[PDB]
């Protein structure tokens, strides 16, 4: 049949805002057709790394319930999101456990952010490790002393978001990268969103 | 404002008594202290812990008190290593500033 | 494994200036702050003051305008403390100490302390 149903799954990659890193933003998809295809072929994708699957495999297979999880990194830190590394966003912003079978795009946004924006905030200081997909949203003043901490800010009593100097003069490490993580389920009990078919 | 008396400078005990030694501390700051033993020469060591705890590395037979703005210590008894200095903490605000510190002294008689 | 070593006993001289060092190794330096304290032979104690390895940040009390100056270095993994205005009593032994925010607070380690001697 002609099943001509494309979903915002090809909206969501030219969204013109996002959400914070912190505060990451998640999509849930499901009951449409879209070729997964058209993403990797094109030269515009700075990073492509796809753990769970090849590349050209996404087409053949048919999954469940997919789930997007959108926010904004630096330059120099996009090897922090891999599954069982270290790093202080993959630590206190947001982390991947070791049993993900999922799929990671990354692409430079210099152009959209330059003056430079000073709107993004991210977690620094936290007590432990994230939780796997863990949405903590909270404020709280961050204290590091015996002394408890009360009142206004001070000496180990810290704000633990901070900016990015995203300023338009900067180069790799100080440029803006929208990342976004694709995971999904397969075959819980139905079936929705599946690879086009030609005839 | 700040200031830490505990009642006394210095307490002596004979043989046997037990010693206890308060820290009355100032008007309602809050409820964390520590004290201190100072042995004549070397470095401080922690005697208690928020007054009323334990520790891991010292043989503790200790008896405390409980929370407010006045504080109060129990030392097991008199033993044959316990003359030495008594300091007591005081931490809320960034401006620390202890107290006077008592001394334990073992009256010996004729 | 928390150790500490410090320097001997220096002789100062009335309005000038003299270093100390506090030393730290084996055990990470980042987290803890470093706490200064002095003993005036046997009088109270006197928090001199603190600082934070991370954020650089340094605390005094209410008085202590004349020396208030910090510092700490990483690839040391050491404090240094400078005392200006010797005038006339701060003939005194100084204590570098550690606390501990997951477990035992209130300066759960020290030193062997530094016996600084004014004269002419």
């Amino acid at each position: 049949p002609n099943i001509t149903n494309l979903c915002p799954f090809g909206e969501v990659f030219n969204a013109t805002r996002f959400a914070s890193v912190y505060a990451w933003n998640r999509k849930r998809i499901s009951n449409c057709v879209a070729d997964y295809s058209v993403l990797y072929n094109s030269a515009s994708f700075s990073t492509f790394k796809c753990y769970g699957v090849s590349p050209t495999k996404l087409n053949d297979l048919c999954f469940t319930n997919v789930y997007a999880d959108s926010f904004v990194i630096r330059g120099d830190e996009v090897r922090q999101i891999a599954p069982g590394q270290t790093g202080k966003i993959a630590d206190y912003n947001y982390k991947l456990p070791d049993d993900f079978t999922g799929c990671v795009i990354a692409w430079n946004s210099n152009n959209l952010d330059s003056k430079g924006n000073y709107n993004y905030l991210y977690r620094l200081f936290r007590k432990s490790n994230l939780k796997p997909f863990e949405r903590d949203i909270s404020t709280e003043i961050y204290q590091a002393g015996s002394t408890p901490c009360n009142g206004v800010e001070g000496f180990n009593c810290y704000f633990p978001l901070q900016s990015y100097g995203f300023q338009p003069t900067n180069g790799v490490g100080y440029q803006p990268y929208r990342v976004v993580v694709l995971s999904f389920e397969l075959l819980h009990a139905p079936a929705t969103v599946c690879g086009p078919k030609k005839s | 404002d700040i200031v830490m008396t505990q009642s006394q400078k210095f307490m002596s005990t004979s043989v046997g008594d037990r010693v206890s030694v308060t820290c009355k501390s100032s008007q309602n700051v809050g409820t964390n202290v520590a004290w201190y033993q100072q042995k004549p020469g070397q470095s401080p060591k922690a005697l208690i812990y928020s007054a009323s705890y334990r520790y891991s590395g010292v043989p503790d037979h200790f008896t405390g008190s409980g929370s407010g703005t006045d504080f109060t210590l129990t030392i097991s008894n008199v033993q044959s290593a316990d003359l030495a200095e008594y300091f007591c903490q005081q931490y809320n605000n960034y401006p620390w500033t202890f107290g006077g510190g008592t001394k334990l002294e073992i009256k010996r008689t004729v | 494994e928390v150790q500490l070593q410090q320097s001997g006993p220096e002789l100062v001289k009335p309005g000038a200036s003299v270093k100390i060092s506090c030393k730290t190794s084996g055990y990470t330096f980042t987290e803890y702050t470093i706490y200064w304290v002095k003993q005036s032979l046997g009088k109270s104690l006197e928090w001199i003051g603190g600082n934070n390895p991370n954020n650089d940040d340094t605390t005094y009390k209410q008085f202590f305008k004349g020396k208030a100056t910090l510092t700490v270095d990483k690839s040391s993994s050491t404090a240094y403390m400078e005392l200006r205005s010797l005038t006339s009593e701060d003939s005194a032994v100084y204590y570098c100490a550690r606390d501990g925010y997951p477990y035992y607070y209130a300066l759960d380690f020290w030193g062997q302390g530094t016996s600084v001697t004014v004269s002419s």
